[PDB]
């Protein structure tokens, strides 16, 4: 994915 | 999910079942697996949910048979409802479920991309609709996994379907002229999976229509690429 949530 | 089929087990990982326990445990909503400790659903499925300490997630699931009492899931930390809500017809139908442990991603249970800021201009062809949730208006909720694919609707058209209704562009639309294939009651905060260069993207969150796959009655959606500022500020808070 493009759009990176972090972990 | 009317008119659509069972799932194959692994088909729509990051799929999962949000439960209630109180008074008794049943299914409650679908939702997402966006992050490893992140469920994206609908607000709506939280009215009257006082405390996050009665919700249960559970990841990796076909059946819902394989929910026993020993089973495991997810416990909720916290429920983040969008603070513009106020009800699913009026938009900003959107939610976060921050888990009280990590999800470890793999063939069973994985995140699903969050659309594209460049990707609002993209056309999406292949979009699914899945869920628990009753094949009809009188029934109850699946064991199985429904699947159903779904075309999406401009606007404009989704508008012309809901006279006395506001479809904003923070809505999306999707179903067929002559009904047929849809969410229905129990699929709701569940995806609208969209295929596009291989990658499938969350494009939209279940959230409202007039009866279920009904003729000239579109599916309404959270349209999920409008709220990746709102999902970032919630999940990447320093
Ligand atoms: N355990 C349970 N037994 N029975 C249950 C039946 C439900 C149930 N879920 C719902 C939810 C609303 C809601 C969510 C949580 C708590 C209370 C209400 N609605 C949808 O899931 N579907 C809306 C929709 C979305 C779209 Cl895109 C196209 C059409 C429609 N529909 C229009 N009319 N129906 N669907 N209703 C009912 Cl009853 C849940 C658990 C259980």
């Amino acid at each position: 994915c493009t759009t990176k949530i972090k972990p | 999910i009317v008119g659509g089929t069972a799932s194959v087990r692994g088909e729509w990982p990051w799929q999962v079942t949000l439960h209630t326990t109180s008074p008794t445990q049943r299914h409650l909503c679908g939702g997402s697996i966006i992050g490893n400790q992140w469920i994206l659903t609908a607000a709506h499925c939280f009215y009257g949910v006082e405390s996050p300490k009665i919700l249960r997630v559970y990841s990796g699931i076909l059946n819902q048979s394989e929910i026993k009492e020993d089973t495991s899931f997810f416990g909720v930390q916290e429920i983040i409802i969008h603070d513009q809500y106020k009800m699913a017809e009026s938009g900003y139908d959107i939610a976060l479920l921050k888990l009280e442990t990590t999800v470890g991603y793999g063939d069973s249970q994985r995140p699903i991309c969050l659309p594209s800021k460049g990707d609002r201009n993209v056309i999406y062809t292949d979009c699914w609709v899945t869920g628990w949730g009753y094949r009809k208006l009188r029934d109850k909720i699946q064991n199985t996994l429904q699947k159903a694919k779904i075309p999406l609707v401009t606007n404009e058209e989704c508008q012309k379907r809901y006279r006395g209704h506001k479809i904003t562009h923070k809505m999306i639309c999707a179903g067929y002229r002559e009904g047929g294939k849809d969410a229905c009651k129990g699929d709701s905060g569940g995806p609208l999976s969209c295929k596009h260069n291989e990658v499938w993207h969350l494009v939209g969150i279940t959230s409202w229509g007039e009866g279920c796959a009904q003729r000239e009655r579109p599916g309404v959606y959270t349209n999920v690429v409008e709220y990746v500022d709102w999902i970032l500020e919630k999940t990447q808070a320093v």
